[PDB]
């Protein structure tokens, strides 16, 4: 019947759907191919109510619901996407990494260099804001579980030889950072009131 | 024992000596379901014969 | 003795399941196919989780 | 201004992608919408290497992997598919389910999905292949785990109040003669290797 879409476009679109993003520093072929065929990609995604947000400064592509704002409800619901709500600890970790990424972009500029941090610099703040689980080993296990969970969402890389991790630039496009700031303020108030 | 205890609290009537045993005291091992199973086996065989 | 009778009833129910099949055209083919596959199945090593 | 696909078609295709299948008996409106523009749905799914199969007889639409240039090794390697490949205990359960399905269809024709079987009826069948651990509760737990796994693939509804399940008509297409005769040859080969 009709002709076929270019195999590269199909492959890149399926990748972007599987991982919800593409990175210039990781998969340059798909990234540049999608950017050079942007109209085609938005045409493919249009009928699913999907669209691509783009970032040349940070070299990040990502999907974004194309539903018109408040179309039928105050806050939308999309069949093919599930709006998960992170548990408390996960919210703290995203808040911490968001703030550190913002500081990194202050010191280095936006999208100029990847954000990095050491596990030993995160563990003290997790202890500060959540309490001691019983040992350094349990703290590290909890942090590893959380970091794996975020890696599932494409928010963090795996630990490397320096016990360091890289913060995925996708955080710059998070939904409600102000709610994260509010939660952080609530936490710094609770850490004081509780003791 | 406790099954009888419950039916003791609700015994407002105290109808007759028979009802005591038939309802409260002697638990129910009635074989209605087993008879249904026997009937369903006999029909099962009659199906083969048909 | 009721357990003897219950096993007997189980066998009778299974033969009832088997007997009534006066199949039709489309069914008959897949019926033979499934029977062949099931006969293949019995010779596997089910107790081994890997299998 | 911009060409936006009919809202109904967009909603129907999004839901169909969500659920992997779409039955007349449960969502007739979207099913008919798709049947009214099947080439639109093919045009929509083609780029992702997904296609649309159809069975008007039973009233079922199921998305199936496009065959044009997908890896011949398996279509389950497709990036978008989320569910794991079927395993052979699940395949045994599928075979028994298909046998019951055809047994019922003989009496009921190709009618709506009244294909229902008591959970108790499965235990004797599976007991032959999977052994007898001598504990009806244990084998019930085993069978219910298998049925949960199959409901993951959409072949059966979860047990209802009366410990009964309904076999989704999709099974007829996952266990159609060509698939059965491929599996049969592969299984004969496996048994030959076992010898």
């Amino acid at each position: 019947s009709e002709t076929r879409t270019l195999q590269k476009i199909r492959e890149a679109t399926q990748e972007l759907l599987k991982y919800g993003l593409l990175e210039e520093a990781s998969k340059p072929n798909l990234y540049r191919i999608v950017l050079s065929h942007p109209e085609e990609v938005t045409r493919i995604l249009e009928p699913l109510d999907l669209d691509i947000g783009i970032d040349e400064i940070r070299g990040l592509l990502y999907v974004k619901v194309r539903l018109d704002e408040t179309p039928a409800q105050d806050e939308w619901a999309h069949p093919l996407v599930r709006r998960q709500r992170l548990n408390l600890e996960q919210s703290l970790l995203v808040a911490i990494l968001r703030q550190h990424f913002v500081a990194w972009e202050q010191e280095s500029g936006t999208g100029a260099s990847q954000a990095q941090i050491a596990i030993d610099d995160l563990l003290p703040q997790l202890q500060i804001y959540l309490g001691d689980p019983g040992s350094e080993s349990k703290e590290r296990t909890r942090l590893l579980t959380l970091l794996d969970q975020l890696k599932g969402h494409g928010l963090v890389t795996s630990p490397d030889a320096h016990e360091r991790i890289v913060i995925r630039p996708i955080i710059a496009h998070l939904a409600d950072p102000i709610n994260l700031q509010a939660l952080l303020a609530w936490l710094r108030e609770q850490i004081a009131q509780q003791t | 024992a406790f099954t009888l205890l419950n039916r003791a609290a609700g015994l407002k009537q105290l109808n007759s000596i028979d009802e005591i045993f038939r309802e409260l005291v002697l638990d129910d091992h009635s074989a209605f379901d087993r008879a249904a199973e026997v009937a369903n086996s006999f029909d099962g065989l009659t199906e083969i014969h048909q | 003795s009721q357990t003897v009778l219950q096993a007997r009833a189980r066998s009778e129910r299974d033969v009832r399941g088997f007997m009534k099949t006066g199949l039709a055209a489309e069914h008959h083919r897949v019926g033979h196919l499934l029977n062949e596959f099931l006969n293949l199945a019995l010779k596997l090593d089910w107790q081994r989780q890997m299998i």
